[PDB]
């Protein structure tokens, strides 16, 4: 999940845009 | 942009910033 994207690698923006609503 | 480890508050917080009035959902697993 986003934690495994995230904080165990790394990830951009971007993906982090994959979680807005 | 750039890429980066975000951890505990600090990702909800980037969250936060990306998605802003759309809201967004943080799920852990
Ligand atoms: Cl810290
Ligand atoms: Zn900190």
């Amino acid at each position: 999940g986003i934690v495994e994207q995230c904080c165990t690698s790394i990830c951009s923006l971007y993906q982090l845009e994959n979680y807005c609503n | 942009f750039v890429n980066q480890h975000l951890c505990g508050s600090h990702l909800v917080e980037a969250l936060y910033l990306v998605c802003g009035e759309r809201g967004f959902f943080y799920t852990p697993k």
